[PDB]
RNA sequence: UCGGAGAAAAUCUCCGAAUGAUUAUAACCUAGACUUACAAGUCAAAGUAAAAAUAUCUUGACCCAGAUA
């Protein structure tokens, strides 16, 4: 219950946290955004949240995915809505131990 | 001697234990060949 | 109804991925994160094609294409654009020249001598360790007579003490020609010295064409130079300088590790001790502790201690 | 209609987990990890628990 | 300093002097460091034991190579594309 | 001495190092799309109506690295643009200006059809035999 | 609670706390987790990883179980090898 | 008592669950969060270990009694 938005756009999230809950996929994962069994997206680096409408490619296997694609007017593709996490700090830096 | 005791008799165990998983991992091995063996080999060789 | 449909998987990816490239007025991802020649072309073609040979060869699956000609080819015709791009990719043009980016034209080489005939030919992005370039490498460039021209190689990441900075291993003035023994030694050659636990250091050769014979005496150099301080270069404000008879024409540069004959350049030569460096990560984000850390496991507590090791106060 | 049983295993360790099976099913037997031996080996039925 | 001590034996000193060469100082001297404790009773017994440690390494030949690790993997692929390239 | 004044912080400007070395980020999401974009380089190969392509791009959309069949060079050594053997000897080319440019860990992300085509399979023979590794190590954490 | 007794006019502990939590001489208690032995077989494995472990108590409840033990329950133990020697102090609490 | 659908979140309109079969047997440990009066309930990077990634689809406390090791 209580499926909603956790962040909003613009938000300072830290690792780990839950940006939204969702019955259904009305948000799909975007970049170092992670998805839960029960469908929740979380944040897999610290960073600003992003949401941006993206092209849909499915995986290959699956065969509604491909044929609902597939049976698609060739003018245009349909799109969906993803959550991304901007990283906000360098993976690390370099600093001097000793001078030998 | 409850560890020696409790020792040796992981080590017998764990000495056979690559047989029985075979056989293990043998028997359902032919359990699916008779799903398959009925299925498309016998019933569609029939409906040929 | 009206428009067909893809019936294909490839067909709707390939329009995918040009829509996404196209801006749009909705946010997206990308935006957070002569005629002889070509008749002399055809009239091989016609004569590859004619031959029967080279079909059998294709259709029997055996035929095979000759890499060093070919190589040979791409640096004549097209090669120089792809090496523009690979120098924009290492940032080389952003950091030398500010952003300001050249066009290499002139296909250099070099290749560092191991001992014999053992060339290890230094291309763009190769990785050569300082072992190998403890001497002065050899540099060919075909620049043909009557043609001044001066050479160039730089770390780029370097200068211990200051960011913004590039250490010179050494700068050959007034090169007449392809010959490069008459340069002027401005600066004798340093042997790599990239710090350990500092990553791969990228070192680049550069080529400028000399228009007419200038005095580089304020960037000539004390031979021998062993104080490595005074090594202190920037390209830019070097280049300005002689931005008049000074325009680059030849790219080539190689990464390189940390290796024992960097312990040797540091004490033999350098004479200091050198300098050990480590990647060190920020400490993990926690939230501010509570007195109360209602529902939280044992754990909660050992993530905000300082010291493993039990105290015992006034006891 | 179902059981909950008791996978004992074979490695010679007391190690033990319950499972379910559905009453008609034959007695069961899979493969699973052992803490103690700290490797995969047979578990064999051989007691039941409860009925579910 | 590694060499000039003598209660090590000069073929340890030897072997030890390759295989540690990262601690040893221009002087010529090993140094060895630890900040593990705020006792320096236990800081120097590491120190003293890591001593112990290479002679022993050093006296007993480690035959065994034991699997390859990630980071190895990453070093010999690297390092035979060196190769190829340098076959001019 | 001057010499051995030394920065406290290194400032390793090399855009490379940090995934040379390993450790830098790739994205990790995307769990819903085809491909996963949990890569530090890629191997597109688009086969056209009559020529085959070939590129090695970053993260970022940079490509580094491009062999293409419409290359003259090529051309004059190539007997049909497209073709198995075009496949299999536009690898070995992009092999060597990979290896060129230091590009030794790669991504390649094949669909299933294209896995299966014999012509892909002996692309990525000839860039085994160059050492080119068609898969890169997992992140250092 | 009986606050003054018949005997000996003290406050009693109530012997229910004493045999369910853990008090820490900073202040916190610790309790296990309600039905953490109970129908193991139909839990999730992350589930009943969250039951195994020991829990700290919210301000309020920790308010009450002062309230129900006495002096004797809150004084600084000295036990050899204590496996919770150093749970017993706060560090780097600014709040 | 809890879950699913509408009204659209206050009372109204409807269906189901006190599981079910499948199975790759799905480990230990640990940042950051969701939900929440309390209680119970969710998701999960990193590390390690097994294997050669995966469990897929659709619920009752404490006490007290047991069972085996
Ligand atoms: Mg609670
Ligand atoms: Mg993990």
């Amino acid at each position: 219950k209580h499926y909603g938005i956790k962040k909003m756009e613009g938000h300072y999230v830290h690792a780990g946290n839950i940006l939204g809950t969702q019955r259904q996929f009305r948000w799909h994962p975007g970049a170092h955004v992670g998805l839960g069994r029960n469908k929740c997206l979380y944040a897999l680096e610290e960073g600003i949240v992003r949401y941006t409408k993206d092209v849909y490619v499915p995986n290959p296997k699956n065969t509604e995915a491909v044929d609902l694609v597939t049976s698609l007017p060739k003018g245009a593709v349909l799109y969906k809505t993803f959550v991304h996490v901007v990283p906000a700090k360098p993976e690390g830096t370099f600093k001097l131990v000793d001078m030998l | 001697a409850r560890r020696q005791a409790r020792e040796q008799r992981i080590a017998e165990c764990m000495a056979k234990m690559p047989q029985m998983i075979e056989n293990w991992r043998k028997q359902k091995r032919e359990r699916w060949e008779k799903i398959q063996a009925d299925k498309e080999r016998r019933a569609r060789l029939q409906a040929e | 109804e009206r428009l067909e449909k893809y019936r294909s998987f490839e067909r709707y990816r390939r329009r995918a991925e040009q829509e996404a490239r196209a801006p749009h007025w909705w946010r997206t991802y990308r935006e957070h994160f002569r005629t002889q020649k070509l008749l002399e072309r055809k009239h091989f073609l016609r004569e590859l094609r004619a031959n029967v040979e080279e079909e059998r060869a294709a259709r029997l699956r055996t035929a095979s294409i000759p890499l060093e000609a070919v190589r040979a080819e791409w640096e004549r015709t097209c090669g120089p654009y792809h090496k523009q791009r690979l120098a924009e990719y290492y940032g080389l043009y952003r950091d030398l020249f500010h952003g300001a980016t050249f066009v290499p034209w002139v296909p250099l080489h070099v290749a560092y001598a191991v001992g014999e005939e053992d060339l290890i030919p230094v291309y763009h992005g190769n990785e050569v360790t300082p072992t190998e370039a403890s001497r002065a490498p050899e540099v060919t460039y075909e620049a043909d007579k009557d043609s001044l021209w001066t050479l160039l190689f730089i770390n780029l990441d370097g200068h211990l003490l200051e960011p913004d900075a590039e250490y010179v291993h050494w700068l050959l003035t007034n090169i007449p020609s392809n010959r490069v023994a008459e340069g002027q030694e401005t600066c004798p050659y340093l042997p790599p010295f990239p710090a350990r636990g500092s990553g791969f250091h990228r070192f680049a050769f550069l080529l400028f064409k000399q228009d007419k014979p200038i005095n580089f005496s304020e960037d000539t150099r004390p031979s021998p130079c062993y104080q490595l301080a005074q090594r202190t270069f920037r390209t830019f404000d070097f280049y300005k300088r002689h931005q008049e008879a000074m325009t680059p024409a030849g790219l080539a540069f190689f990464q390189c590790r940390w290796d024992d004959s960097v312990t040797h350049t540091f004490h033999q030569l350098l004479d200091m001790r050198e300098p050990v460096f480590e990647f060190v990560r920020p400490p993990p984000y926690h939230p501010k502790q509570k007195r109360f850390p209602h529902e939280q496991p044992l754990r909660y507590l050992d993530r905000y201690r300082d010291s493993h090791e039990p105290t015992y106060g006034i006891y | 209609k179902t059981i909950l049983v008791k996978l004992v295993s074979q490695a010679g360790t007391g190690f033990s987990f319950n499972h379910k099976r559905s009453r008609l099913r034959e007695k069961l037997s899979l493969l699973h990890y052992d803490p103690i031996v700290n490797k995969k080996v047979l578990f064999v039925e051989q007691k039941k628990i409860r009925s579910l | 300093h590694l060499a000039s001590a003598d209660w090590i034996e000069e073929p340890v000193r030897q072997k030890i002097a390759l295989t540690h060469k990262n601690k040893i100082n221009k002087a010529g001297e090993l140094v060895l460091t630890s900040e593990s404790s705020r006792y320096q009773f236990r800081n120097l017994a590491e120190c003293l034991q890591k001593i112990r440690d290479m002679i022993a390494e050093a006296s007993q030949v480690p035959k065994e190579p034991s699997k390859e690790d990630a980071r190895l993997q990453r070093l010999r692929i690297e390092k035979m594309n060196r190769e190829r390239l340098r076959q001019k | 001495k001057e010499n051995e004044a030394v920065a406290p912080e290194f400032t390793n400007r090399n855009p490379r190092n940090l995934e040379l070395l390993g450790v830098a980020r790739k994205e990790r999401g995307w769990a819903t799309v085809w491909p996963n974009r949990e890569f530090w380089h890629r191997l597109r190969v688009v086969k056209t109506q009559h020529h085959v392509e070939a590129f090695v791009e970053h993260l970022n959309g940079q490509v580094v690295v491009s062999a293409s069949t419409r290359e003259w060079a090529i051309k004059k050594h190539l007997y049909s643009t497209r073709n198995v053997v075009a496949c299999e000897s536009i690898g070995r080319v992009l092999a060597q200006r990979c290896l060129e440019a230091g590009i030794n860990f790669m991504v390649y992300q094949p669909t299933p059809w294209e896995a299966s085509s014999d012509s892909i399979k002996r692309l990525q023979n000839a860039m085994t035999e160059s050492g080119v590794m068609l898969r890169e190590p997992r992140r250092i954490y | 609670l009986t606050y003054c007794s018949t005997r000996k006019g003290k406050r009693k502990t109530v012997k229910s706390v004493v045999h369910r939590f853990l008090r820490l001489h900073s202040g916190l208690w610790l309790r296990r987790k309600a039905g953490y032995k109970k129908k193991l077989w139909k839990k999730s494995t992350a589930r009943k990883k969250r039951l195994r472990e020991f829990v700290f108590c919210s301000k309020t409840q920790s308010k009450l179980l002062d309230k129900m033990t006495t002096s004797f329950w809150k004084r600084r133990n000295w036990y050899a090898g204590d496996p919770y020697q150093m749970y017993h102090d706060r560090t780097n609490l600014r709040v």
